[PDB]
């Protein structure tokens, strides 16, 4: 049960195969729910399933 | 003077990642295949208004331009925002400043911040007390006009500031920039596999 | 009016055949509260009754 | 991402009027809160301040 | 629209929306079923022809 | 859920419910009619076979 910058939620986190842009935080779906985040205090990028 | 604003008036509208999807959005944009007013660096500093954001660019590689001037009267009696290039740090300051009819570097503060074969394409926009600065440094080989081709400005800086801006100037130096205006448009954005914009469509063009 | 109606015997005065000017009655400040129901107090100058 | 503290003082019968989207003299001429406002309003009585 | 400000006009309008939209969706559903019936009749008529 | 207590979160959620549910029911109705069309096609195909 994660909480990233106040956005709670549930899922399994894993390392990203994606290439992330250095101003963004959140990758968002057609379903309009978070799919990919960046750590609020680390530079690693995590895919949310 | 006028040239054709081909397609390089486009940027990422938000800080939200997407990949391999065509996402409609609406934001301020420079409309495709409209005019963009052109000017020349001589030795002047012509008077330009700030209208719901501004597109700016300069074909240069030698930094004749030293920075930018933003304000609303420019007489040390308003809170005018200034950008200056030190050649070490793009510095932004928000203080009342004394200006003339040829103010530049050549041969009550409330903010401090320390940061031709190339187009140094920049976009500035002021909304809800946010002053957002975008950029791109791209290679070319032509010089008279911006070429046919695609480019995607990325954000560099989000300064929240909160002063009114409705006019601007720009710095020259003693030792051929462009300008256009953004307006409300619905746009379609094609994020690719990498998550970078590659092409877009101005929904109300034709 | 210098003398008012009691709530037991409350006064109903009627208004017609005139041009209203509520804006000067609004825009002046002498009133603890100014509430309107089904209608917004700024908008009365637009309608016509 | 940001927080703005909007500081001032006001009379008591006029904090009936400070609410967002609520009309009135102070709300429309002096200081306005949008109808889509999000945030907190604090008020405390001042009798020795 | 001619008698209210934003925060309450939006409410009354929204009441109208949920229900005009409902009427439209009812009409669509009826027409769809009626069209399917008409299709069956048309295929029969083509068969007869 | 991450920004409100019960009595108002329930309201905002309820706004979402009446409308997500409506979307689902629309989808169901469309699929049902489409299925009936497909049935007609299938009976025709069985007849041809
Ligand atoms: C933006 O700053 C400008 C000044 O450039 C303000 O514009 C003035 O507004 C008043 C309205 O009371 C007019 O009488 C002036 O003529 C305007 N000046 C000019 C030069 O057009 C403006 O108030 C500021 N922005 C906002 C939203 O208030
Ligand atoms: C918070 O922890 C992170 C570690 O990733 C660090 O970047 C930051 O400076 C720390 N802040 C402190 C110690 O307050
Ligand atoms: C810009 O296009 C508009 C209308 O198409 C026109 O006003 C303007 O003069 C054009 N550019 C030039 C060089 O004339
Ligand atoms: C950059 O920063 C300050 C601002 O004027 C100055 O001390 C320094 O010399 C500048 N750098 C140069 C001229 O390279
Ligand atoms: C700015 O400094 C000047 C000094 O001339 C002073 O008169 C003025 O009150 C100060 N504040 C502003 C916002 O101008
Ligand atoms: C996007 O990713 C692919 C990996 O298959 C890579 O070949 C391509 O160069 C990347 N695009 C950019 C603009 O780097």
């Amino acid at each position: 049960n994660f909480n990233f910058n106040g956005l709670t939620g549930t899922g399994v986190l894993t390392e990203s195969n994606k290439k992330f842009l250095p101003f963004q935080q959140f990758g968002r779906d057609i379903a309009d729910t978070t799919d990919a985040v960046r750590d609020p205090q680390t530079l690693e990028i995590l895919d949310i399933t | 003077a006028y040239t054709n604003s081909f397609t390089r008036g486009v940027y990422y509208p938000d800080k939200v990642f997407r990949s391999s999807v065509l996402h409609s959005t609406q934001d301020l944009f420079l409309p495709f295949f409209s005019n963009v007013t052109w000017f020349h660096a001589i030795h002047d500093n012509p008077v330009l208004p700030f209208n719901d954001g501004v597109y700016f660019a300069s074909t240069e590689k030698s930094n004749i331009i030293r920075g930018w001037i933003f304000g609303t009267t420019l007489d040390s009696k308003t809170q005018s925002l200034l950008i200056v290039n030190n050649a070490t740090n793009v510095v932004i300051k928000v203080c009342e400043f004394q200006f003339c009819n040829d103010p530049f570097l050549g041969v009550n503060c409330t903010f401090e911040y320390v940061s031709f074969k190339n187009l140094r394409e920049f976009v500035f926009k002021n909304i809800d007390g946010y002053f957002k600065i975008y950029s791109k440094h791209t290679p070319i080989n032509l010089v008279r006009d911006l070429p046919q081709g695609f480019s995607a400005l990325e954000p560099l800086v989000d300064l929240p500031i909160g002063i009114n801006i409705t006019r601007f100037q720009t710095l020259l130096a003693l030792h051929a920039y462009y300008v256009g205006y953004l307006q409300p448009r619905t746009f379609l954005l094609k994020y690719n596999e990498n998550g970078t914009i590659t092409d877009a469509v101005d929904c109300a063009l034709d | 009016a210098t003398r008012f109606a009691s709530v037991y015997a409350w006064n109903r005065k009627r208004i017609s055949n005139c041009v209203a000017d509520y804006s000067v009655l609004y825009n002046s400040a002498s009133f603890s509260t100014f509430k309107c129901y089904g209608v917004s107090p700024t908008k009365l100058n637009d309608l016509c009754f | 991402t940001n927080v703005y503290a909007d500081s001032f003082v006001i009379r008591g019968d006029e904090v009936r009027q400070i609410a967002p989207g609520q009309t009135g003299k102070i709300a429309d001429y002096n200081y306005k809160l949008p109808d889509d406002f999000t945030g907190c309003v604090i008020a405390w009585n001042s009798n020795n301040l | 629209l001619s008698r209210l400000d934003k925060v309450e006009a939006e409410v009354q309008i929204d009441r109208l929306i949920t229900g005009r939209l409902q009427s439209l969706q009812t009409y669509v559903t009826q027409q769809l079923i009626r069209a399917a019936e008409i299709r069956a009749s048309a295929n029969l008529a083509a068969t007869k022809m």
